[PDB]
């Protein structure tokens, strides 16, 4: 229940729950498969 | 979920363990690509590791001190800390600044809470309690100059009134100018060959100002103010390096001189364990 | 009894919460209202009425005669006023608009800039406004004011011409409180080609100038105006 | 070929024609209309003179000359003499009424000035003395000879400063009042029509003015070489929609 | 909502950016009627220009001060702040007057707070609680005066009792005689050739009164009120030129003589930027 | 939910969500077209 | 009015409670919000980039 | 509800205006009764003198 | 809502909105109508 | 435990405010009605009965 009118005045947000770790671990170009050699 | 499936002996052509690091990637190699493993589940969500939660609590962000005294002959209230204020910012103290800094952007709401406690240095009698005023000035506001200026009136301006030894609560939309707050901005505020260089020119959100409400008493009383911040409703964009070496301002990212090396030297060898 | 536990915040008196309240007066009928023509619902309503700019600010006392802009006859490729956009402050403060602006912290939007002409209807003149954005000096000299947002007004039967200074910001807020980062731009006036008086005739004719809202306009963050103050309680 | 430009207004048993009008304005765009039912609270049946209250009277006339700050009338005050009206005005307890007011100052091709015409509801003036000085009655119903704020300060009267409105607000900034320009490059006359505006709905016409008519020179007269400098200003003004309520004796009232 | 649409280049018969400013009228010209635009959207609606947000927050109207003491010998209460009152009204204090005067009539419901805070100005003991009185007093009723007559029975009159360093709130209805009330008045209470000119004649609301309940303690306590005023449920008619030049007097409109120019000059031509 | 009885005491009121500045922007008797000339 | 007990506990501050609060700026409208490549969302994800271990710590 | 109706002019044999006080009786005699009233509405309801009311604080 | 047992300790009553002044104003005996004569 | 905050005003006593309270005498029973001519509701009921005016004042 929000007893305010405002959305700054709610609770914090609860999670996110995304989680996708590629834009960080694997920004390359073309796509590298585990197991297929790195370098080709 | 599975934080290991089973897996037997290899013999194979498929190497999942030889990269090249030189492409920038992680990766994702498991245990189970280099040893044989049995299965097992993870048991975990990962809950607190959300950013929400890591920026998520009440972190101590100012202190500051006002005293309730006679102001009869004082010719400089602000300097008599008759009533004081505060260039808000968030980087002053720096336990949650580390925290923010792990970030470029980042964009929340503010929970603000705020403690005043009294001390009486000077052997005293009765204390009538005090309170205090709590009044946000924004920029392009007629600053306050004496501890009851109009300024006070606050008629436009939100204030909060609580007594000293209590908390005060309350909490701000994000007031940013753009899209996100800056952490960090290799800028300028224009092409001056002299101005300020840093996020300082970005960052002028004001300034925040304290005073009691009550007039003086025969003793002298001290009134210390701790502000608290939360951030609720968090989005952080970039991630960084962790900051390593000391601070030295707020908004710049300098570090002072003849610092101490921050690796641990090791006490014997490469070879030691 | 049902239990409860009080939160941080307790007792405080926040001037801008918004709660329920106990009437002193239960049961009591306010007077009926009647219709009145004039009903304001936003301040976004007002402040797209022009108002008059003092933008010949250079007399020493306030005078009827710095809302007028003086125009020289057969004057040629010279500069007819000039003034900084910080709406907050210097011309801009004393008008409706300025005085609304101050009642906020942050702005966005496009203005809207008319000069109205007053000279004899048998004269003509042909002028250019400019509007030069962020970044640039204010121009000096009509070659460079022409390279950024201009009209050629030509002087007629439709006396006033109205520019507008489109917003033009990285930032989509500015401080309405002068500020570097923020700034907005400069605004010149020259003369195209110039000011011809028929025979006759003598001496200067002026242009009045307005200045409003467009309907593009946000203002946010409410505070305290510098415009105001005082030293003790008034009394009747 | 019907201009914006040429205008005719007939009311009662008087007729005003223009051929240089810049349109006319309608004050917070709303036409005079009598008290409704629902509106009332005095139960008196009203008297509605019609056509002998709501005609044009032509105040005397006013010079515009180089020197000249501005005048101000105040309604109904400036009609407390016009034939029937006023009469009926000092007859009633309470009276209502809206006006058609028509400003005219026509000159040649070669003059150039420019007068800004506003209506201002509720224009509480302010005394010349400062402080909690009042501003006597006389001195705020001046009647049809208006106040001449080129007139000097005196006692018990308003101030008379135009930059300020004679109230502590910027000559600049009337134009958020009904308003209009008589620019002589232009314009040669200005006409507005004025609702009738009040907090109840029908007043005294006595103790309280509703509306201060004000006609100030901005740009300066200047006129063509060896011209007379100056230019009579006409105010011609029409009540309409008239009613009063409450009649008696006939009141009598300072000075 | 788009705030700007699309745009193109014109040569057309149709000039929207020439117009005739004598009749009255601010044209509705926008940024693409006379540069190329592109579509944006406003992301904006508005709402804190509302007139309920802009009248909406509790601003100071007045502060008095009462003194708890020894009556005993005193003639005349009301003079030593035995009790005071206050001949209520909100155009006292100005940050609240220049932001309701920007309207002719206005019509409200009022949101009162009343903080009351305590000072013990001669070196003192023990402090015991104060429990302050406000009590209105409309128009035509026994005025007190004494700080314990039959007045403060207030039988048929509301008032609340709060303790010092407390607040007090409460509600008061539109108490207007008419529909809306006069921020300004041309007019007289009767057409005599003396009686005061302005609002104030149309504005007697009554006082308020406030008294510490307390009897005497040994030493003297100073109290202080402070008057909050929220207006809620706003209705605001005919907008009206900012107020330029201070104040002068609760009610009238006068400015003070040789005042200063309230317009900035410029340093340096009308050519300057 | 309001808690009391009387109007006077519930909280602020809601915007407006009128606006419409015409009647302080265009109070011209003949509607002016923007385009068309302002004086015919 | 509806009779309540107050807990241990009530008037206490915890830094790391999550409750409503009044908004100070009542109807404020932030910033829109525009995409910026990049966003994290749990610290998870990033332990996952490999970065250098200062391994040859002797010096 | 309304407060006064609208009357016009009377020239009656039915005078409401004469009545006989010794009775005891308060006639109920309106504005509408001795002068042309027009319609007029009440817009309040009496609520604020209720006995409740006048005890009640 | 009322969080108590008895009835004395509900708040006040609600307006009678009854109302009828004629017990006080004409209580005589036989019926007197306004513009009827009073005595016959 | 339900987590409030009070707000300004609480522990006031306003003498014109109308809530509940507790009884004293739980579960006592009043003596019945019985009926009683004149029952007045308003005020403004009997300021509609005509009262003489002192208009001779004089002495
Ligand atoms: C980066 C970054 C983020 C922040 C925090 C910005 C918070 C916005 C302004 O903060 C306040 C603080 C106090 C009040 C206040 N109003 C009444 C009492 O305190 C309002 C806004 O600062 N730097
Ligand atoms: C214009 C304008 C508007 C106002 C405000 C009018 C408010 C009505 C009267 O105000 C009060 C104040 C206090 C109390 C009160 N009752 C018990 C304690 O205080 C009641 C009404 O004043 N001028």
């Amino acid at each position: 229940i929000n007893y305010y009118k405002d959305a700054a005045s709610t609770s914090s947000a609860g999670q996110s729950l995304s989680m996708d770790p590629s834009k960080f671990t694997e920004p390359v170009k073309d796509l590298m498969l585990k197991g297929a050699p790195a370098l080709n | 979920t599975v934080a290991s499936i089973s897996s037997g002996p290899k013999h194979t052509q498929k190497v999942p363990i030889l990269t090249a690091n030189e492409t920038g990637a992680t990766m994702p190699v498991l245990p189970s690509d280099s040893i044989e493993t049995r299965t097992t589940y993870m048991h975990f969500n990962g809950s607190e590791t959300d950013v929400e939660c890591f920026l998520g609590r009440a972190a101590c962000v100012h202190v500051t001190e006002i005293q309730n005294k006679d102001a009869t002959g004082i010719d400089n209230h602000r300097e008599a800390k008759l009533f004081n204020d505060w260039k808000i910012n968030l980087s002053s103290l720096v336990q949650l600044r580390k925290k923010l800094e792990l970030f470029t952007y980042v964009r929340f709401d503010s929970e603000y809470t705020i403690l005043a406690t009294a001390s009486q240095p000077d052997s005293a009698n009765y204390s009538s309690n005090l309170v205090v005023q709590a009044m946000y000035v924004p920029p392009g506001a007629p600053n306050p100059k004496e501890w009851d200026d109009y300024t006070w009136q606050s008629a436009s301006n939100p204030s909060v009134f609580f007594k000293v030894g209590d908390t005060s609560r309350f909490s701000v939309p994000y007031v940013g100018l753009a899209s996100a707050y800056n952490c960090f901005y290799d800028g300028y505020s224009h092409d001056d060959a002299e101005t300020q260089y840093g996020i300082t020119v970005l960052s002028h959100m004001g300034s925040m100002a304290f005073r009691i409400v009550n007039e003086h008493d025969e003793h002298k009383t001290l009134v210390k103010i701790r502000v608290y911040h939360r951030a609720k409703h968090v989005e952080a964009w970039i991630p960084r390096a962790p900051r390593a070496l000391p601070y030295t301002s707020i908004g710049r990212t300098n570090y002072p001189k003849n610092t101490e090396p921050v690796i641990k030297k090791r006490k014997g060898d490469i070879k030691s364990y | 009894g049902l239990p409860t536990t009080t939160l941080p915040g307790s007792g405080q008196f926040l001037t801008t919460d918004d709660r329920q309240s106990p009437s002193a007066l239960p049961n009591y009928e306010p007077t009926p209202r009647i219709h009145i023509p004039g009903k304001v619902h936003n301040l976004l309503e007002i402040i797209q009425v022009d108002t008059l700019i003092p933008m010949n600010n250079t007399h020493t006392k306030d005078e009827v005669n710095s809302y007028l802009i003086p125009l020289n006859a057969n004057r040629q490729n010279e500069q007819v006023f000039g003034t900084n956009l910080f709406i907050g402050d210097g011309v801009f403060k004393t008008t409706l608009l300025g005085e609304i602006v101050q009642y906020y912290t942050h702005w966005s939007g496009s203005l809207r800039f008319s000069l109205m002409y007053t000279g004899p209807a048998l004269s003509s003149a042909k002028l250019i406004l400019a509007y030069t954005p962020p970044g640039a000096r204010g121009p000096q000299d009509r070659r460079e004011a022409m390279l950024g947002t201009h009209v050629v007004w030509d002087i007629g039967l439709q006396s006033t011409i109205v520019m507008t200074i489109p917003w033009t910001s990285g930032v989509q807020f500015r401080y309405t409180d002068p500020d570097t980062y923020t700034s907005a731009g400069f605004l010149s006036c020259w003369y195209q080609t110039s000011l011809i008086l028929p025979p006759e005739t003598t001496g200067q004719v002026y242009l009045l100038s307005f200045i409003s809202a467009c309907p593009d306009f946000k203002l946010r963050l409410m505070k305290d105006t510098q415009t105001i103050s005082q030293t003790v309680a008034l009394t009747e | 070929g019907y201009s914006d430009r040429v205008q005719q207004i007939t009311l009662g048993n008087s007729t005003i024609t223009t051929q240089e009008a810049a349109n006319a304005v309608v004050c917070y765009a709303e036409w005079p209309e009598y008290l409704p039912d629902v509106d009332a609270s005095d139960v008196n049946k009203t008297s509605k003179p019609d056509t002998s209250v709501c005609r044009f009277y032509t105040l005397d006339s006013k010079t515009w000359t180089t020197g000249s700050k501005g005048w101000c009338w105040k309604l109904p005050d400036a009609l407390k003499d016009m034939g029937v009206f006023g009469q009926n005005m000092f007859f009633h307890s309470l009276g209502r009424s809206g006006y058609t007011v028509h400003v005219q100052c026509n000159a040649t091709k070669f003059h150039s000035g420019c007068l800004l015409v506003v209506v201002i509801p509720e224009h509480q003036l302010a005394s010349h003395e400062g402080g909690n000085v009042s501003v006597k009655y006389t001195f705020t119903h001046p009647g049809e000879r208006g106040i001449d704020l080129s007139s000097a300060n005196e006692v018990g009267g308003p101030v008379k400063d135009v930059l300020y409105n004679m109230n502590g607000t910027l000559l600049g900034n009337l134009l958020i009042f009904p308003h209009q320009f008589i620019n002589l490059r232009t314009n040669n006359t200005a006409t507005i029509v004025i609702p009738y505006i009040n907090s109840v709905p029908i007043d005294s016409m006595t103790r309280h003015n509703n509306v201060s008519l004000m006609v100030i020179p901005i740009a300066p007269l200047t006129v063509p070489t060896g011209a007379t400098p100056s230019l009579p200003i006409t105010v011609t003004i029409a009540p309409m929609c008239t009613e009063f309520s409450g009649i008696r004796s006939k009141s009598i009232v300072p000075q």
